[PDB]
């Protein structure tokens, strides 16, 4: 099981 | 050898015209990122959002005197509120404005208002990697291979103008009509000439050193390459699970595990990207991009043939005329509000 939609970037881990 | 006489010679030649290349490419690059407001908001009818981001939305936008089609990506200056924000919104329209590559999207005007960044690129209408991706489920080693190549060849120049890219993922990458890529979004971005310290890029496709607060480098984007690929041939990335801490976890751990039906060169290539040790991982060692360009999973690859646009696709996208929104998903629409007041000026001054 995973993310599988768009994914958004992190502006901070 | 691998190679005879003949063959070797010639990837020489090709060495020395790849650093002839790339030093007419950063003077070219130079002159712009040294000498650098080219619309407004009502030169251009708004149509569709093509999709969205955290600072704002990316639309296909019509310039009412041409009549041409430009996607408009609208960033929201209060919501550009963290500080590496700010810098990283410069970086982006700096950086674009001055590169010119094949696969790199162009940016054709830049403006603010009131309450907004604007910056408006050619329209790339085949859609994105990533829709394209999911539908099919994976693409078979050449077509994941044709794409590759081409982010091979823009990490080789972006990097030899000292650019790192730090947020390589399909959803980044448009198909043009000829079924080549347009990679955008430049929004991570930067001018590094050693190690940075920004703990950003997008979870499944980060680094071990960016999760562990370590200053990094270029290597990034290989690393990023290799889940790339990885994501391209099996449909799902290397290190895959529900949150982003279960992500980091995996991503340090140094482990990973491969589709039966990947190929025995594909795994070579990906121990080698996907490689947590600095001394060890593909295009940071001592011959550079050339490990990676000259591994046995590119052997069929022409790497001139690519950049000259000269190999056929293995898919080009339907399209049925200028503005063509087919391929692209749809978003919730809401109206651009520009307040009456100006906002965040002071810190936007250089855009
Ligand atoms: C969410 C998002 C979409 C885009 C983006 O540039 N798309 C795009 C689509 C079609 N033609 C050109 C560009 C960005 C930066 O963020």
């Amino acid at each position: 099981a995973g993310r599988t939609g768009r994914r958004q970037a992190i502006h901070d881990i | 050898g691998h190679m005879g006489n003949a063959a070797a010679a010639k990837k020489g030649s090709e060495q020395e015209s790849v650093k002839e290349f790339l030093a007419k490419a950063k003077e070219e690059f130079l002159k712009k990122w040294e000498s650098p407001n080219t619309a407004q908001l009502d030169h251009f009818d708004r149509i569709k959002t093509l999709g969205t981001g955290s600072f704002g939305r990316v639309m296909l936008v019509k310039h009412k005197e041409t009549g041409n089609h430009y996607a408009m990506k609208i960033l929201d200056k209060q919501k550009v509120v963290k500080l590496k924000q700010i810098e990283h919104t410069l970086n982006e329209k700096r950086i674009l404005q001055a590169v010119n590559f094949p696969f790199l999207v162009k940016l054709e005007f830049s403006f603010k208002d009131n309450s907004n960044l604007y910056m408006v690129m050619e329209y790339v209408p085949g859609g994105e990697m990533f829709s394209h991706l999911r539908r099919i489920g994976r693409f078979s080693e050449p077509h994941a291979r044709f794409y590759a190549a081409q982010i091979v060849l823009t990490f080789e120049y972006l990097h030899s103008l000292d650019l790192i890219y730090r947020d390589l993922k399909p959803e980044n990458l448009l198909i043009d009509q000829q079924g080549y890529i347009q990679v955008t979004d430049f929004g991570f971005a930067k001018r590094v000439k050693g190690r940075t310290w920004t703990l950003c890029g997008t979870p499944e496709y980060l680094a071990p050193e960016i999760i562990l607060s370590k200053g990094y480098n270029k290597a990034v984007d290989w690393w990023a390459l290799g889940v790339l690929i990885y994501e391209m041939a099996a449909g799902y990335p290397p290190f895959f699970a529900d949150q982003p801490i279960q992500i980091y976890e995996k991503i340090v751990s140094g482990k990973v595990r491969f589709p039966s039906h990947f190929s025995s060169d594909l795994k070579d290539l990906l121990r080698n990207l996907l490689q947590v040790d600095l001394t060890k991982r593909f295009g940071n060692l001592k011959n550079g991009v050339n490990d990676i360009k000259n591994h046995k999973w590119f052997a069929t690859t022409d790497w001139i043939a690519i950049y000259q646009r000269k190999v056929e696709a293995p898919f080009i996208p339907k399209f049925k005329g200028p503005g063509d929104t087919s391929n692209f998903d749809d978003y919730e629409e809401e109206e651009i509000r520009v307040s009456i007041n100006e906002k965040c000026g002071k810190e936007f001054t250089e855009f």
